[PDB]
């Protein structure tokens, strides 16, 4: 639905850039992507972001919790937001027709809250109850913990906070935290839409109309360079009972930045190893009657890191961590690196196909391209890229990052 | 949507949209009752799929999302691709429409994975809903066959309906597939089987799938394994009836959610109540409209009760409800669903001109007609089910 190159972006005089792409269909996606998440936080706010996430939600003056609740159920406006560690995002999927009203309540939402206490104190069990809920993942769970022993550094936080900081998170907080991260020189507003790029910045300036401009341009608190991440590997294990004859293991390498020459090739290693589903597992696999595999690699200011996890029996773990380093060390192998690039990129290609389907998740990708690039990657210029991705940029990924490499382990076992 | 008749009697149809991801697939009225009984026509179709693709390593290769839906009176296979791998999708599909049984050794396997379908996160709360609905409101006995067996039963492989599907085979794919799938069909015998498929009559039949649950479902220490599922069906209509926009917009009204009638008075209502769902379920001839609530086991009755309470006030309801109703109301897959019952796929334009156009009239005559029966009742759990059915009088 998107015809492989390029957005358009334009700056209000109020400071706020609107960055559109061009798509067919009668849908649009749109919204604003803020540089803001737990990366950024330290000790004492841990959790302030993805509160804060949940406060605009609540509703500012010109639209109360009341006001939007109508607006999902007779206007077709069904507002979407979300905290990573790393970006936010508030966003709608609309009618064309809608754009108005979108554009306005976003705005206002965003970039207008109404930070009260009455509205914080409320939603703390709110919180508390996702946490509960979320906890209760144990891919979440181990997940986190993963995060937890390998960084002593911000991005071992978990993005919901812990328990005891979803505790103590004053309105005080809150309201600083969207004082120095929600500005307009921190954000993005994003359109993924057929409607002409002039009609969306002509609807963003209506609906932003009392939005005074900045004085000044203090150092961006979401910058890289005051949230420097060092990865430490460590291994640690769990009991978690009511598991059962069950265990679940994560294993973690640290990862290239987004913008390092071996970001794409520890992109095509990881997807050559990829995830087990009912039907499909991955070549580098030896025994496919594993029960589940999970690849993810994340990029973290300076930092990254590459995770591989699932759950077997108590009986299978240890088999099953054999079975991944294994995997891992067959890429290395001169018989087989050249295969393992070619299934890899093709991997990629295959997850990118996807992905340019839905506006919803080309609105993710530009946000996170336009907050978190250095210079904007052109769906273009990446294809490029993966194309020219060689057997020894594989050999050099592995040299920096896998060989002779403490991994970090976290296991939580059910018995043990 | 682009159908078309085969040379040699085969349908085919396209979905219309764009390029980039490729579509194939298979549609054909075998279901789980075409089997003596459950989970007999899922592993038998599951051993043939995994046969087809050769190996997990090949479908990894080629980076193909195979689908496999096995509903009660019809099931599907699809395949998603990128036009790289055309051959081996097209060459998968092929076999597994070639009659020949799966080896007894793929068999075992799969019967493996379906005895541990619940810890693996196949068999979460809407299919069970679904096989509530199934062994409680159907005259016929055979609708109780589900997909997934209970711990201490019998799984055989099905070999004559492996024989069959090419006999009654639709083709489905993407418009950019013609070509592909045209030159396939032609492959396949002339001239399709023509069966007469009636769905079997609503009866309020009163059972229980009393079982344990596993404590983990997937990744998660399931937060529901502990409570009752209680499922209560009324008969509805088919796909095809100018009726069911009408019931799509009634199932809404009663809504539901976890932590709308089924939620403010039902999950409100009783404490220790997970969640409340109201569904419309299409057949190949008929509809059932089903109510689902999870709670406690000794709360099952007032539950009841409360949706007995709802039922009632729908009756009084104001136009602002009734927009939000309206309001409120793998796309290959919808495509595919929607196919093969003849209808108007749920993402289509037409479709939602239904909606607008569903009158008040066209509700409340939809709720006299369906509220007017006695209720199945189905119980995951040890309820008493005839106890939440004396609540309906
Ligand atoms: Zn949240």
């Amino acid at each position: 639905i998107s015809r492989y190159a390029v957005p358009q972006i334009s700056k209000l005089s109020n400071g706020v850039r609107v960055a559109t792409i061009p798509v067919i269909g009668e849908a649009t996606t749109l919204g604003y992507w803020i540089k803001s998440g737990s990366m950024y936080e330290n000790a004492s706010n841990s959790g302030v972001s993805h509160y804060l996430q949940h406060v605009i939600f609540r509703g500012n003056e010109k639209y109360p919790q009341r006001k939007l609740e109508q607006l999902a159920e007779y206007e077709g406006i069904n507002l979407m937001a979300s905290t990573s560690r790393v970006t936010t995002n508030f966003n709608a999927t609309i009618s064309n027709d809608k754009l108005d009203v979108a554009t306005d309540v976003l705005s206002q939402l965003v970039l207008n809250p109404r930070i009260k206490k009455s509205i914080v104190d409320n939603e703390r069990d709110t919180i508390l109850a996702e946490e509960y809920e979320v906890s209760q993942d144990i891919n979440e769970v181990i997940w986190d913990k993963l995060h937890e022993i390998s960084f002593k550094t911000s991005i071992g936080f978990p993005i919901l906070g812990s328990h005891q900081s979803i505790q103590k998170i004053t309105t005080e907080m809150v309201q600083s935290q969207h004082s120095n991260f929600f500005n307009q020189d921190n954000l993005y507003f994003v359109a993924v839409t057929s409607l002409p790029h002039d009609v969306i910045l002509k609807s963003v300036e209506k609906a932003t109309q009392f939005l005074k401009p900045l004085a000044s341009h203090p150092k961006l608190a979401s910058d890289n360079d005051l949230h420097v991440q060092k990865f430490e590997p460590n291994q640690k294990q769990y009991l978690l009972p009511q598991l059962g004859d069950n265990a679940f293991v994560a294993i973690g390498f640290e990862a290239p930045s987004l913008d390092s020459p071996l970001y794409i090739p520890s992109q095509i290693v990881k997807s050559v190893i990829g995830s087990k589903e009912k039907y499909s597992v991955s070549p580098l696999i030896e025994n496919t009657n594993i029960r589940t595999l999970n690849s993810y690699s994340f990029p973290y200011g300076n930092s990254g890191l590459t995770a591989f996890f699932g759950n077997e029996s108590i009986n299978n773990l240890n088999g099953w961590v054999n079975t991944i380093f294994q995997s891992i060390g067959t890429i290395f192998s001169n018989e087989n690196i050249e295969g393992s690039l070619n299934v890899g990129r093709l991997c990629v290609k295959s997850q990118l196909a996807r992905g340019l389907s839905s506006t919803r998740t080309i609105a993710d990708e530009l946000g996170n391209n336009l907050l978190l690039r250095n210079e904007y990657m052109s769906l273009g210029k990446w294809d490029e890229l993966l194309n020219a991705t060689n057997i020894n940029n594989i050999k050099e990924y592995f040299d920096k990052y896998i060989l002779e490499k403490n991994a970090s382990m976290v296991i939580i076992s059910g018995k043990q | 949507c682009v159908s078309s008749v085969l040379p040699n009697g085969i349908h085919l149809k396209l979905m219309k949209g764009p390029r980039g991801v490729c579509s194939i697939g298979a549609v054909f009225p075998i279901g789980s009752i075409n089997s003596p009984k459950t989970a007999d026509t899922q592993v038998t179709l599951s051993s043939k799929l995994v046969e087809s693709l050769i190996s997990p390593k090949h479908v990894f290769m080629h980076q193909v999302y195979p689908f496999l839906q096995v509903n009660r009176e019809y099931s599907y296979l699809t395949l998603q691709f990128l036009p790289e791998s055309t051959t081996y999708a097209i060459e998968s599909l092929k076999r597994f429409l070639d009659g020949a049984a799966p080896a007894n050794t793929t068999f075992d396997q799969q019967k493996q994975l379906n005895y541990a379908a619940e810890q693996l996160g196949e068999y979460n709360l809407l299919e069970k809903y679904k096989d509530l609905v199934c062994m409680s409101s159907f005259s016929n006995k055979s609708y109780a066959h589900g997909n997934y067996a209970l711990q201490g039963e019998k799984i055989d492989l099905n070999p004559q309906i492996l024989k069959e599907i090419p006999k009654c085979t639709t083709l489905v794919g993407s418009i950019d597939m013609y070509e592909e799938l045209v030159k396939l069909g032609g492959s396949l015998s002339p001239f399709p089987k023509v069966k007469l498929h009636i769905t079997s009559n609503f009866e309020p039949n009163h059972v229980n799938k009393n079982v344990k649950q596993s404590s983990l479902q997937g990744s998660k220490i399931s937060m529901t394994s502990s409570l009752s599922i209680m499922s209560l069906s009324w008969p509805s209509c088919g796909a095809k009836s100018v009726e069911a926009p009408a019931y799509a917009v009634l199932s809404k009204i009663f809504g539901g959610g976890s932590e709308s009638l089924l939620y403010t008075k039902v999950v409100g209502g009783v404490a220790r109540c997970h969640q409340a769902y109201a569904y419309n379920n299409f057949f190949t001839t008929g509809g059932r409209f089903n109510i689902n609530v999870v709670a406690e086991d000794r709360n099952l009755v007032k539950a009841a009760q409360l949706v007995r309470e709802c039922i009632h006030s729908v009756e009084t309801i104001e136009d602002k409800n009734l927009d939000a109703a309206r309001g409120l109301v793998k796309r290959f897959n919808e495509f595919v669903r929607s196919s093969y019952l003849g209808c108007k796929p749920i993402y289509s334009s037409q479709y939602k001109k239904s909606i607008k156009e569903v009158t008040r009239k066209a509700v409340e005559k939809a709720l006299k007609q369906t509220f007017s029966y006695k209720p199945a009742v189905a119980v995951y759990g040890p309820a008493v089910p005839n106890e939440i059915a004396k609540v309906f009088e």
